[PDB]
RNA sequence: GCACGGAGGCGAAGAACCAUGGAUUUCCGAAUGAGAAUCUCUAACAAUUGCUUCGCGCAAUGAGGAACCCCGAGAACUGAAACAUCUCAGUAUCGGGAGGAACAGAAAACGCAAUGUGAUGUCGUUAGUAACCGCGAGUGAACGCGAUACAGCCCAAACC
RNA sequence: ACUCGUACGGUCACUGAAUCCUGCCCAGUGCAGGUAUCUGAACACCUCGUACAAGAGGACGAAGGACCUGUCAACGGCGGG
RNA sequence: GCUUUACUGCAGGCUGUCGCUGAGGACUCUCACUCCGGGAGGAGGACACCGAUAGCCGGGCA
């Protein structure tokens, strides 16, 4: 809510978690907030997912203007558990990392353009 | 005034215990009720 | 000193309280979804031990039966009406804006859908004078010229009983009567009868207060009898 | 470099500016209709949670307490009183308002136990702070070397005994030196002269 | 049984008596299905929680105890030859709670200033000293030394 | 609480049925209203001062008061020459 | 025990100021907060309420 500027289309948001899927078992992917977070800071991280569902917004909010700073592009996801799941896991996630995607840099790429132009 | 089933064993006793010690204790301790209780004179609880 | 019998009902206790379960009913309009269609059926008149004043019995279409405040002409058979677009007749309720001007309404809302505040008891009613998109002039009994919602609503009428003030008690039998269905102490005993202790004007080998009794609006509780923050005493001048 | 949580601690220092504000301005409207003691899923300060005990375990419970503000709610004296304990409004309680919290709370939940407390902001009449409980009767937490502690009989019922760390705190026993003359091992054995 | 009568019975199948473990153990009572002056009415962890197969399924609290202990609330007579600060006194009394002991406790310490000591209680002393006080009445420590007993540890985060 | 109440009310006081009437005084005291100017605390604002602080001073100024009016079926007064 | 223009206080009332508290010496607005409404919404609006402080009054009380 406070930290989200922008509004994601439904089918966008599909296109990213699918690209998750086979980049965890291409390249590699990071879970939960702090790998993440640590990865926009280290430089290693292409593109970060950030549920929209997450309370308290706290563990968040530092992403957005963290990421922009370090010129990483990054996406809002509604569900956490679809996040999370995503990302291999059987919990959920506040946030994930692409770091080094697999058999989809292309799309990822893509992905990362189509959100520079949703602003 | 009318009374309980209860309250009707606590006067019960309450007029057991109103009894005199038995002739024959007498004799065993080679020798006095410390509660007598009068109607009159006396009252119980409640 | 001991607490001044005004403390005393400030507590609330069973002399001082008000015969609440004897009572009847609070007289509040009737709240309409909307459309104005809501109308009734006047059954009877009765008595509100609460009001001294009378009342009406009424009976809506929807199977409704409440008692309302009976404004003065409302008799047995009759037919009253609620809402925007009812009819200018006695007694029927409805917002202030659908009402003429210079016509005496009783009952007024001091904000729309509390029910009634306004001009209630014997014989008494307010005064419609100006109309606006925004305001609402009212005209209340004690002269005073209230501005009002619009939105408010308001019976049509004068209140009935009028009239009731005009006859003495004649004797303190009745006026016993009277108070003993309400919740106020009766008899009084002058604070200038009671002991010093008792109270302010209290005290003294002759009956008078030694304070003036004019008293400011400050003064704490206890201390607050006589002639209250008094802009003026006396009729001369 | 920083953790995650480095941020939440952070934004913390002054929760009247940036996001934190714009968070605080619309949660407490949602936290004056809730009630006192309110448990809520996961800590508003993850960082300074964990930093007091916190753990995703089964067992540790975290919740929400709020307090009216203010002063003494003293009554005035009835009978004949000096001058000087003539007091209602000016003099305040010697016990702090997060530590009335921690009560009030651990009452709510009489079998656990109380592991910390923080501030969470306050408005114009009112405070809140969260509170870290834990469930001593739990394996999960009698198992854990991390917390095992408070599962000791004489553990029970701290909060009430000042055995916390805001308890400890309030009675004067932070520093090991000059002025714990009055304080240290405990106020009744030094004639509650702190 | 006390309790030494009368009648009778028990004990060498080792009674009584004592020690330890066990059985039974009415109703009220924190009293808990609900109501009640110890009884009643038609299946029960009542109430609040925790885990939760989200089913009271597994659990927790409640109340007592001579005083001691811990956190809160906190007098006045009285002393000051009156009396308001001060004193009585953080005493009496009240609220909540723990154990067999509590509490405190491994220095953001001491500051015999040092090239020095090295968790915390408690005892002795320092000392009625320093400090406070209508500078009146009165209140009143610490470091240190000498002893007792000694003991040291774990998270949070960085990095996984 | 008053209040299932709404000024034809309920609160607060005095006087105490009906009848005939109830004079003069607002100086003081009280309550209420106004008030150019005068008085009037603290924060913030200024200068001074202190590498900070204590502290000295400046400007502004609320309620209140001064000042004026109202008021006695308000406390109360109704003389001497 | 009671009284008062006895000494010292205290509630309480009035008042400035601080925070709650936001948008563009006089003014607009809405989002906090208030009240009404069953609701939709209506009214008030950074005021009120509440916490702190300061001055005045202050036998109601000690
Ligand atoms: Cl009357
Ligand atoms: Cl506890
Ligand atoms: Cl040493
Ligand atoms: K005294
Ligand atoms: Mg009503
Ligand atoms: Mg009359
Ligand atoms: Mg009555
Ligand atoms: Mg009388
Ligand atoms: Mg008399
Ligand atoms: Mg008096
Ligand atoms: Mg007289
Ligand atoms: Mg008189
Ligand atoms: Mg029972
Ligand atoms: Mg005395
Ligand atoms: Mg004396
Ligand atoms: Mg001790
Ligand atoms: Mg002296
Ligand atoms: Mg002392
Ligand atoms: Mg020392
Ligand atoms: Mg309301
Ligand atoms: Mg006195
Ligand atoms: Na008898
Ligand atoms: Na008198
Ligand atoms: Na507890
Ligand atoms: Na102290
Ligand atoms: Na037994
Ligand atoms: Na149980
Ligand atoms: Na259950
Ligand atoms: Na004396
Ligand atoms: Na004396
Ligand atoms: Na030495
Ligand atoms: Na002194
Ligand atoms: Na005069
Ligand atoms: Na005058
Ligand atoms: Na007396």
């Amino acid at each position: 809510p406070v930290y989200v500027d922008f509004d994601v289309p439904a089918d966008l948001e599909d296109d990213a978690l699918e690209a998750l899927e086979v980049a965890r078992d291409t390249g590699a992917v990071k879970k939960g907030t702090n790998e993440t977070t640590k990865s926009i800071e280290r430089g290693s991280a292409e593109l970060v997912f950030v549920a929209e569902d997450v309370q308290p917004e706290e563990i968040v909010m530092h992403i957005p203007e963290l990421a922009d700073e370090k010129g990483v592009p990054f996406i809002f996801v509604e569900q956490q558990d679809d996040l999370g799941h995503a990302a291999g896991l059987e919990v959920g996630s506040a946030a994930a990392a692409v770091t080094d995607a697999g058999e989809a840099d292309a799309d990822v790429e893509d992905i990362a353009d189509k959100v520079e132009e949703l602003r | 005034g009318k009374k309980s089933k209860a309250t009707k064993k606590r006067l019960a006793k309450l007029d057991n215990q109103n009894s005199r010690v038995p002739a024959w204790v007498m004799l065993k301790t080679d020798r006095r009720n410390h509660k007598r209780r009068h109607w009159r004179r006396n009252d119980t609880d409640e | 000193g001991r607490r001044i019998q005004g403390q005393r009902r400030g507590r609330g206790t069973s002399t001082f309280r008000a015969p609440s379960h004897r009572y009847k009913a609070d007289l509040e309009h009737r709240k309409v979804e909307d459309g104005d269609v809501i109308a009734g059926t006047v059954v009877d008149i009765e008595h509100d031990p609460a009001r001294s004043a009378p009342v009406a019995a009424v009976e809506f279409e929807d199977g409704d039966r409440r008692l309302i405040l009976a404004p003065e002409g409302v008799g047995v058979g009759d037919e009253l009406q609620v809402g925007v677009s009812a009819e200018i007749a006695p007694g029927n309720t409805l917002p202030l804006a659908e009402i003429p001007e210079g016509v005496p309404v009783c009952n007024v809302e001091s904000s729309p859908g509390d029910g009634g505040k306004f001009a209630r008891a014997s014989g008494v009613n307010a005064q419609l004078l100006t109309h606006d998109r925004n305001v609402a002039v009212v005209k209340l009994p004690s002269g005073e010229m209230k501005r009002l919602d619009p939105q408010c609503r308001a019976t049509i009428g004068v209140v009935a009983g009028g009239g009731r003030t005009d006859k003495p008690f004649v004797k303190a039998g009745n006026k016993h009567h009277k108070m003993k269905a309400r919740g106020t102490k009766w008899p009084n005993v002058r604070g200038v009868a009671m002991n010093a202790v008792d109270h302010p004007f209290g005290g003294g080998g002759r009956q008078h207060p030694g304070k003036p009794k004019s008293i400011s609006r400050n003064a704490p509780p206890g201390r607050k009898v006589g002639d209250i923050a008094s802009k003026r005493t006396g009729r001369g001048g | 470099a920083r953790s995650a949580y480095s941020y939440i601690r952070d934004a913390w220092e002054n929760p009247g500016d940036g996001q934190l504000a714009e968070l605080q301005w619309q949660r407490q409207q949602e936290w004056r209709n809730e009630g006192a003691v309110e448990r809520i899923e996961r800590p508003t300060r993850l960082d300074k949670a964990r930093s007091q005990g916190y753990k995703a375990k089964q067992g540790v419970i975290v919740a929400r307490v709020s307090v009216r503000k203010g002063s003494a709610r003293k009554r005035r004296h009835k009978a004949g009183r000096r001058s000087k304990r003539q007091g209602v409004t000016r003099i305040t309680r010697r016990k702090d308002i997060q530590r009335v919290a921690e009560e009030r709370a651990s009452r709510t939940f009489p079998n656990l136990r109380v592991l910390n407390s923080y501030s969470v902001g306050q408005d114009g009449r009112q405070k809140w702070h969260e509170v870290i409980l834990i469930d001593p009767n739990h394996p999960a937490i009698q198992n854990d070397d991390d917390l095992s502690w408070i599962c000791a009989d004489d553990q029970a019922d701290r909060v009430f005994r000042g055995l916390t760390g805001a308890g400890r705190r309030n009675r004067g026993l932070s520093g090991k030196g000059k002025g714990s003359e009055k304080t240290r091992p405990s106020l009744r054995s030094n004639g509650g002269k702190a």
